[PDB]
């Protein structure tokens, strides 16, 4: 429905399905459809060098997860609009859900992810 | 030697998360099965120790007891190793996602080999 | 006594102390609003490297209209992500600055554990 | 307007370290000297506000009261600005090393301009 | 009662608990040896991402000869960098592993605040 | 005297003199004489992207310092030898000195820096 919630669900559905022992979504050229370009370029650099920030997956904020369970339990809350930036809470998993905050911006007709936040204290 | 029993051991003795000892946890399980491997400090270097103990390199779909040795990835310069329990790879923790123990690994896709005893 | 209330009370206090000769992170009263470990790490980082990104950590700006901002603090209802409350806050009557305040309930008080801006990561 | 007095103000009202408000601290000093600049939130964007208030771009050895505006550096996307006290650049803190407030800046060497009032 | 003594006592305790079904960082006794904020951050990071660099944080290896190591713990006299004591520690009779233990005196006890390996940063 | 202490003094004397508003030592091709190559390549990447680790100078562990005072008060302690790696404590400044730990290795005939540590608690 062209909403930021829908853009979030789509992205993660696609993400988890391209996160395996054979491929990783950041390596996929389709990542630029969902994530802002400069955010991709920065994350690729991060991953190739020191590795993923805080040593967890940047998009999912975990090291490890059951692909099947998460794929069936992606739960979004309605976005909070902070100016032109939509902040979408997303919960993963059927038990003890992981919570992330997805930041999106309108680029052309689309919502593009520009940042993803965990709920951890200031590091 | 019972590769199955080694796998069963590893499954039973996991930590809730990585504690930075994939190699020791897998070595200890293999010891439970009946084989004492020559020690080496980093997971990436366990290949020679495995061949010396009678394992051979395996290619294809994994079987229970199969042992994987994975080369380094960004922020993980020592590599990784794990043993297959029949449905999950088991290192010092139970790996829900696959043999790569994390996103640094899935992203970089370092080389790996699987070892099997006969 | 809500996370929203803590966010407003904190920022009202913080912007008011703009005129003080002591930066407010050094005043022990900030511990009414910001979690103790968060206060400690921020003080530590300020002293070594200054704040992240070289902007005030709490306002996310290097400069601002103190008067306008104090008269135009807007908070929206807290969103709960597990036991972490997330409160959106806007400052100013024109082109507002938006921040996202993360708070946790320790005892009977909500305290800030993190504040993030809305800028793209790049 | 007294650029000297503005410089003196900044020197007097520094923080022991950066508190992420170089722009406000310099703006407040310039106000002390007699000029109320049009506000803008990021140091990098203070050029237009300075020219509007009667400052002109200066090139060469710095004089007391001179105002520098520096473009962003890695991990510092808002830029920096400072006022010269005759021997040190003063922002929200007293800069011992020079006009670049840190190593991210000295390494990247972002563009900068110096402004002077008459 | 020296920083050296704390380093040896800690590692003796730690390698001895190799056979325990509980990883020692989860045992509250580790707080005798490691500073409280250090224990908290390590437990936190272990739970989220595992240890830095994917090796045990205290031994800097993924595997080792427990017996040999316990019988071959060598510490050199502490170096003082300000109020931080830096103690070199070697493990093992053959090709020893070397670590650098950073400790601070809190009350009357030396506690570990950081341990580093000797690998190149790259 | 070809000692790791001497290699440390030399390096920092040279460093501070090439740390100004006009140049920075990491940009200097002479950095490879004093610092291991892969350590240079990693630091250049760090600096260009997220910036210097922990937001301080990697070699000096501060944001700001008085060039003149530090240059006249570089104080080394004898190295601790941990295998083939020399760890040299260095103190900067005449008042409230900053303390770093310099890691060096023998590469050919020379001592090359491979790492530099602060005395801060685990981050």
């Amino acid at each position: 429905q062209n909403s930021p919630e829908a853009a979030a669900i789509s992205f993660y559905t696609w993400f988890i399905q391209h996160d395996s022992d054979q491929t990783y979504p950041l390596s996929e050229p389709d990542i630029e459809r969902y994530v802002a370009t400069d955010t991709v370029g920065r994350l690729r650099n991060d991953y190739a060098h020191a590795g993923p920030p805080n040593g967890v997956d940047y998009f999912l904020k975990v090291q490890d997860y059951d692909s099947r369970d998460w794929l069936a339990h992606i739960q979004v809350q309605r976005a909070l609009m902070l100016g032109d930036v939509a902040v979408v809470p997303v919960s993963f998993g059927s038990q003890d859900p992981v919570h992330v905050l997805v930041f999106l911006k309108r680029v052309d007709a689309t919502w593009k992810i520009i940042k993803i936040d965990d709920t951890w204290e200031y590091r | 030697y019972k590769g199955i029993s080694a796998a069963n051991y590893a499954a039973s003795n996991i930590e809730p998360n990585s504690v930075g000892r994939c190699a020791e946890y897998v070595r200890k399980a293999i010891e439970w099965g009946g084989i004492s491997l020559q020690r080496t400090r980093s997971a990436k270097d366990y290949g020679p120790s495995l061949l010396a103990a009678g394992f051979h390199e395996a290619i294809g779909s994994p079987m229970k007891g199969d042992v994987i040795v994975i080369q380094p990835a960004p922020g993980h310069p020592h590599g990784h190793m794990a043993i297959y329990d029949g449905s999950h790879w088991i290192s010092d923790f139970k790996q829900l996602h696959g043999f790569y123990p994390g996103p640094a690994y899935r992203s970089a896709k370092p080389a790996y080999k699987t070892y099997r005893y006969h």
